[PDB]
């Protein structure tokens, strides 16, 4: 149900994030255009231009200081939002990651001090955000990582990556190891969030079928896939509630699933190209998601 | 292609060194026009439309779009001399066209290319030296008129050239009214204080130099007066809006009835900071923040003049003259909020003056600072544009004039002295640097070649006129005064500049011929280029 | 691949001699031409399609050549000064295109013989000068206290537009108008009749019904049908903050435990409404106008005291209003005082005009603000009116600033001409030629007023010329009518001296501007 239109973008949207007072939703896209405009009366709050385009990593601080951003250039950089109305956005800048591949995603901890850079060159990196040093690296996948998506509730020091290596595997700052692996997608993995309770966690892949994994038995549990669906899913998230298994697809539609059925509950659609990017606002009372159709719509 | 296997092109020896020659001409042929008192200006479509009207060499550099990069070495050259000096920026670029283009061809006779390096920088030492001790007048002799002549000098060619009686004045007038001292008792003049304002409308000649400052901003509303017979002038560097609580703060309401006293001081909090500044007797704030409708109606209510987003420069010139303070915070040492009446700025008047359809703030007569500021008056944009361009030029000239007391004669008289006196002097220098520092003085000539061509003359007789009384001057020992004698463009005739007041200023020859010397020593230094390919 | 080497970018053109002066003065030469024929009481009017959509019925130079789009930078030049001329006068548009065109004309033919462009620059700025001082010589002060003379000259504005045939009632108009808007202050005079002289566009009815209020007039209808549409004297009080219930600027949250929370905090809101609405009663108003929204409430309140409230007026019209009626625009309400009460407005009508309610707040005593109400055809014949309207203020105004006369009808270019000439005559040197170029090529407003007239051009200008070469004979001219000399003394056409000196300079120094340029450059980027 689509309630408001985001007109502000030159190129195809590639990621966006949302903020803890719900109005300072934060994108960027292809040209390299990243704008922090309000959720509610669609107004461009503030925006900075990524001298570089193709930027697909886009993270909000959870205290809304800062922004990150990063793309094909190898690089992640941190942009504080303090108010200094009378200063260019340019000149904060704070390049941080010291990447050798394209940055496929980025995000911050609960706490403003770190970053977690997914890129292409296999390896998942932890960057202090005030020291701007590497903290530590995480060897594993033997190819491509493209999602990256932190656990809730104290993190437990813990955080989830998978790319084209066909598997989605579990690590732990606290001593730098892949905990837990699983490999069951038969195709590139695309993206991954997890569950709100934190023990649990869906992926999405380019066979469309959409994959919930608990933690406390290592193995599958729901299978999300639909005949009809054949082009893969992109970006997946969770109802605040965790009933609901939003997900961005391929196939210019967005399916909605059910966490404990799966059962097709509802669809929707609109967009005039790829999705993708797919987040649920904080409060839950609605959601969002970005195209390749040049828009950001909004759904409540 | 080859055993060398790099993925680009190449060019090595005669081929790259006649590339960089060839771009380094066409950049002199570009702005070779634009030289001299019967030098033309130039048009600059700016792809979209946009005209650019333009004698200045670094501007029409800058506007260009240039690939090669010889081309640009000479482009930034130009923008150099512009920062540095501000005057000379086409002879600067001309001169080390010339002495790259005599050095490939002594090059290409295998004569080595450190060779005539060291033959460069010995002619360029030499030619310094000599300027400085024999070429130079003390403008304390010549008094005020030598500063007139100078601004005169800088302002032909120029849209305001046939003007100069009446432009050289305000220039002279202005620069002395910015003048201050500091420290150690050394008098400086900070150009770029005299804020310049633009307007079309009326004829050139009724461009007025007004004795204070300018300001392009109007009241932030109609209700205020626009005039105040004496300002008491209050500067500020923060906005005068409802105040809000910063990030770190919230408001959390459990018992209701709190709510309306918290928002009533929301608002009275900027109240009572305007009533302190209006209670401390001021009649003019300037902001560099905005002012939203509540504060503009209490300066409305208390018969005051408030003017917001003040550019931060023009506040600085504001207070400095009028011996203001900024304020961004009304924070003491005691902890308390107070504003204080010995950080008021004064001045004879402030006026919302209206110039062709718009109005604009006119601060006249500040105390305590003499402050200069100009506003041009122009058939249209463009050529208002090029009047301010003309006058900042003139600006600098002035300024460097009176900084350095030392002005050379102009008119090709020097180019010409230090070809002969160059000529002279290889004779005694090396064997080779004996050519190179001979094509040095043959390249100094073509400044007054050009200036002579530009009027469509007999350049050839006009130089070698030149060259002969200069070498009169050089081997005559009594006719030591031949020196100053330059060109007439008017009439195609040799003429005594210094008489005829043709003045630059001493830095302006020696920074260009610096300058023009190690742009040709770092092209001449190229002698094979590796052109890769891109990878998009 | 080996790209070719190349010291400038593509796409850059460049051009350089005797072309590029050629090219710039046949675009001048043809921008003059474009609108010729627009030039005096005889003239001819044009039709313009807008881009978007619309259509320009015009005669005013300056309008013809905003809404032409052009490539040759030297018609951008034309352009640009033909604006500068409108901007800083306010007429004499397309006077200035035609002479910029003439002198840029004589010019080529000498620079075609060998002549640099700085000599004819020189010669064109020593004409300039003496221009000045002809002109300066041969006006004449006028009284500006006479209505006659201000009628009179206003009438000479407006014979060559199409509101000539309602001259007297446009003269009237405008008059008022000026007269109305002029205000003193600090020792300051002020003529600002872009923002206090408003002139509003209503199509239908007939033109001679159109007429200047003593007042202000916007589009707006009570908030509430309950309020009166009729009040004699009415006390204004002028708002520019919202009358209803907003939010705070910090970030508030309430946190709601007790049953009785809920209740009581609408109920503060709305006695905060009735606290705003009881300061705003306090000073017994008749008529609230506010910038921005009124709640019902309010409304309510308002009706309550049995005060007329306007929700929203722009905030132009607002300040046209505190002009008019002697208000002050207060923003918080519980600081009202007396002095910003609004008592000077004789009459509040609102009455419906066609389908539309319209305010009247006409009838003041001493107003500083005044809408012009045009009644006409449609839109395009009312935007020609209000053009025609708007010159005649500016002219108006002119005069009010410079109380100087000069004659018109081509009397004026004659005289300087021959001043110039018979001043030439001394000139020994290769100046003396361009000279006297210029001082003939600004022969050619009496020699275009012949062309539109229909008249013979040759013979004409031969005996203006002739008569022009008598002692007491600056003021004659001719007849854009009827095609025959006469003396301007009788015929009573005047012009500003500014108007004059303002459209002599910008010819001039347009064709210096054009004569100095020279290798023209094109296709580079930002
Ligand atoms: N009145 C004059 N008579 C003769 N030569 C002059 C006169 N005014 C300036 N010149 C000469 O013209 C040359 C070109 O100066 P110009 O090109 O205007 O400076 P820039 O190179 O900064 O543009 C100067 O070297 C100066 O000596
Ligand atoms: N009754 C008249 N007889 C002759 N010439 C007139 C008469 N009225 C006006 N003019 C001339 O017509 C010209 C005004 O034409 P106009 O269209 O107003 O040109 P502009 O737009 O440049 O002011 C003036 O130069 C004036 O001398
Ligand atoms: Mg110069
Ligand atoms: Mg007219």
């Amino acid at each position: 149900k689509t309630r408001r239109t985001l007109k502000g973008h030159g190129n195809k949207v590639l990621c966006m994030d949302w903020c803890k007072d719900k109005r300072r939703i934060v994108s960027s896209s292809q040209d390299g255009k990243v704008i922090v405009w309000d959720s509610f009366t669609t107004n461009k709050e503030h925006a900075v231009t990524m001298p570089c385009t193709w930027v697909m990593a886009c993270a909000y601080a959870p205290s809304g200081c800062a922004i990150a951003c990063g793309g094909l250039d190898n690089k992640c950089s941190v942009y504080p939002l303090t108010f200094d109305k009378n200063e260019n956005m340019a000149a904060k800048k704070k390049s941080v990651a010291m990447h050798t591949n394209y940055l496929s995603a980025c995000s911050f901890t609960n706490s403003d001090m770190q970053i977690l850079t997914a890129s292409g060159d296999g390896t998942c990196a932890l960057w202090d955000v005030e020291s701007g040093q590497l903290l530590q690296s995480f060897h594993g996948h033997g190819a491509d990582v493209l999602c990256l998506d932190l656990a809730p509730s104290e993190t437990g020091n813990t955080f989830v990556s998978g790319g084209c290596d066909k598997k989605a595997m579990v690590w732990d700052m606290r001593s730098g190891q892949c905990v837990q692996a699983f490999e069951t997608h038969e195709s590139d993995i695309n993206s991954v969030r997890y569950y709100p309770s934190g023990d649990a966690f869906a992926s999405g892949s380019d066979d469309a079928t959409c994959r919930l994994y608990d933690l406390r038995a290592d193995r599958e549990v729901a299978i999300y896939s639909k005949e009809s669906i054949i082009f893969g899913a992109s970006s997946v998230d969770f109802s605040l509630s965790g009933r609901l298994l939003f997900a961005g697809y391929n196939d210019y539609t967005i399916n909605v699933w059910d966490v404990l059925k799966g059962s097709r509950v509802s669809i929707l659609f609109g967009h005039e190209n790829r999705v993708s990017t797919l987040r649920v606002s904080p409060d839950g009372t609605a959601f969002c998601s970005g195209s390749w159709d040049h828009t950001l719509r909004v759904w409540a | 292609e080859g055993p060398l296997s790099v993925f680009g092109d190449r060019s090595t020896g005669e081929t790259i060194r006649s590339q960089n020659v060839m771009a380094a001409a066409s950049i002199a042929n570009i702005v070779k026009s634009s030289l001299g008192p019967v030098g033309l200006d130039k048009m600059l479509v700016d792809d979209i439309g946009d005209v650019t009207i333009t004698n200045d060499g670094a501007t029409i550099l800058k506007l260009l779009e240039v690939e090669h990069p010889a081309a640009k070495v000479l482009c930034e050259l130009a923008d150099l001399q512009d920062k540095e000096v501000g005057d000379g920026t086409t002879s600067v670029v001309i001169i080390a066209a010339e002495l790259l283009k005599n050095a490939d061809e002594l090059v290409k006779q295998k004569i080595h290319p450190t060779s005539v390096i060291s033959g460069y920088r010995l002619a360029c030492k030499e030619a310094v030296r000599y300027i400085n001790e024999n070429l130079i007048v003390n403008t304390d002799e010549l008094g005020r008129d030598c500063l007139i002549n100078a601004a005169k000098t800088s302002m032909s060619s120029k849209i305001i050239g046939i003007n100069g009686d009446f432009f050289a004045n305000m220039v002279v007038d202005a620069v002395l009214a910015i003048k201050y001292t500091d420290i150690r008792g050394q008098p400086r003049y900070p150009v770029n204080s005299v804020n310049i304002l633009k307007a079309h409308g009326r004829s050139q000649m009724e461009s007025m130099l007004i004795s204070g400052y300018a300001l392009n901003c109007v009241v932030g509303s109609q209700g205020m007066p626009k005039r105040i017979v004496n300002a008491k002038i209050a500067c500020l560097d923060f906005s005068l809006q409802k105040t809000k609580m910063k990030l770190g703060v919230q408001v959390v309401i459990t018992d209701p009835e709190k709510l309306d006293q918290i928002r009533q001081r929301e608002s009275d909090i900027t109240k009572e900071r305007i009533q302190k500044i209006l209670a401390t007797g001021a009649n003019v704030i300037l902001t560099t923040g905005g002012i939203d409708d509540m504060c503009l109606k209490y300066f409305v209510e208390a018969g005051a003049m408030a003017v917001r987003r003040v550019l931060k420069r023009d506040l600085k010139r504001i207070a400095k003259a009028s011996g203001a303070t900024i304020l961004s915070t009304l924070a003491n040492l005691e902890g308390e909020e107070t504003f204080e009446a010995a950080m008021l700025g004064q001045a004879e008047e402030v006026v919302q003056e209206r110039i062709c359809d718009d109005e604009l703030i006119l601060i006249k007569n500040t105390k305590a600072r003499t402050s200069a500021s100009i506003i041009l008056r122009g058939a249209n944009d463009f050529m208002c544009d090029e009047m301010e361009r003309s006058l900042h030029d003139a600006l600098c000239v002035v300024k460097r004039v009176l900084e350095s007391k030392s002005v050379v004669p102009g008119g090709g008289a020097v180019e010409a002295a230090l070809s002969i006196y160059l000529e002279n002097y290889a004779t005694s220098m090396g064997s080779r640097e004996q050519l190179a520092i001979a094509e040095f003085a043959r390249s100094l000539l073509v400044i007054p070649n050009t200036l002579a061509v530009n009027a469509a003359q007999d350049s050839t007789d006009l130089v070698a006129k030149l060259r002969a009384f200069h070498n009169e001057a050089q081997v005559n020992p009594e006719r030591k005064n031949l020196k100053w004698i330059g060109l007439d463009l008017s009439n195609g005739k040799p003429r005594d500049n210094k008489q005829a007041g043709v003045f630059e200023p001493t830095i302006v020859k020696v920074k260009s011929l610096k300058f023009a010397t190690e742009a040709a020593i770092t092209i001449l230094r190229i002698d094979d280029l590796i052109k890769l390919h891109p990878e998009s | 691949g080996h790209r070719p080497v190349l010291v400038l970018s593509q796409n850059t053109k460049r051009e350089s001699g005797r072309k590029v002066q050629s090219g710039n003065i046949n675009a001048a030469k043809t921008i003059a031409d474009i609108i010729r024929t627009c030039l005096g009481p005889k003239s001819m009017m044009k039709m313009l399609l807008d881009p978007m959509g619309g259509i320009v019925m015009t005669n005013d130079g300056n309008a013809i050549l905003r809404e032409i789009q052009v490539q040759h930078p030297a018609a951008k030049s034309m352009i640009e000064i033909s604006r500068t001329q409108d901007e800083e006068v306010g007429d004499g548009t397309t006077s200035v295109i035609i002479l910029a065109g003439e002198m840029l004309s004589v010019a080529e033919h000498f620079l075609e013989q060998q002549m640099h462009p700085t000599v004819v620059i020189s010669a064109y700025r020593k004409a300039l000068d003496d221009m000045i001082s002809t002109l300066k010589k041969i006006s004449i002060p006028v009284d500006i206290s006479d209505s006659d003379m201000m009628l009179n000259i206003i009438n000479s504005s407006i014979t060559t537009k199409a509101i000539s045939r309602w001259s007297s009632l446009a003269c009237n108009i405008a008059l008022d108008a000026v007269k109305m808007v002029q205000f003193e202050e600090n020792g300051r005079k002020e003529i600002d009749i872009k923002k206090y002289a408003r002139v509003e566009k209503i199509p239908g009815g007939i033109i001679e019904d159109s007429c200047v209020l003593r007042g202000v007039m916007i589009n707006k209808d009570v908030t509430h049908p309950r309020m009166r549409r009729y009040i004699k004297n009415p006390r204004i009080v002028l708002l520019d903050s919202s009358l209803e219930y907003k939010k705070g600027e910090s970030q508030t949250d309430i946190e709601i435990t007790r049953e009785e929370d809920f209740t009581r905090i609408l109920q503060m809101e709305e006695e905060y409404i009735q606290q705003l609405c009881e300061d705003i009663i306090q000073l017994k108003p008749d008529v609230v106008i506010t910038e921005k929204g009124i709640s019902d409430l309010a409304q309510h309140y308002l009706m309550r005291a049995n005060i007329t409230a306007i929700r929203r007026v722009r905030k132009t019209d607002n300040n046209r209003i505190a002009r008019a009626c002697g208000a002050r625009i207060v923003s918080r309400p519980e600081e009202l005082r007396e002095d910003d009460v609004g008592t000077g407005a004789g009459l509040l009508e609102i009455k419906k005009i066609g389908d539309e309610y319209f305010t009247f707040i006409t009838d003041c005593k001493d107003p500083k603000a005044c809408t012009i109400l045009l009644r006409g055809a449609s839109k395009e014949i009312l935007s020609e009116v209000e053009r025609n309207l708007q010159d005649a203020m500016q002219v108006c105004r002119n005069v009010l600033l410079d109380p100087q006369l000069v004659p018109g009808g081509g009397a004026s270019e004659m005289a300087v001409a021959h001043a110039l000439t018979e001043k030439s005559k001394a000139m020994t040197g290769v100046e003396q030629w361009p000279y006297r170029a210029v001082a003939q090529a600004l022969e050619v407003i009496p020699r275009t007023l012949i062309q539109n007239c229909g008249a013979s051009t040759i013979r004409l200008l031969t005996s203006l010329r002739a008569k022009h070469t008598q002692e007491n004979c600056e003021t004659w001219g001719v007849n854009g009518e009827t095609g025959t000399l006469v003396d301007m003394k009788e015929l009573g056409i005047w012009e500003p001296l500014a108007v004059k000196l303002q459209t002599y300079k910008t010819a001039v120094e347009t064709a210096v501007l054009l004569l100095r340029i020279d290798d023209i450059v094109s296709g580079h980027k930002k």
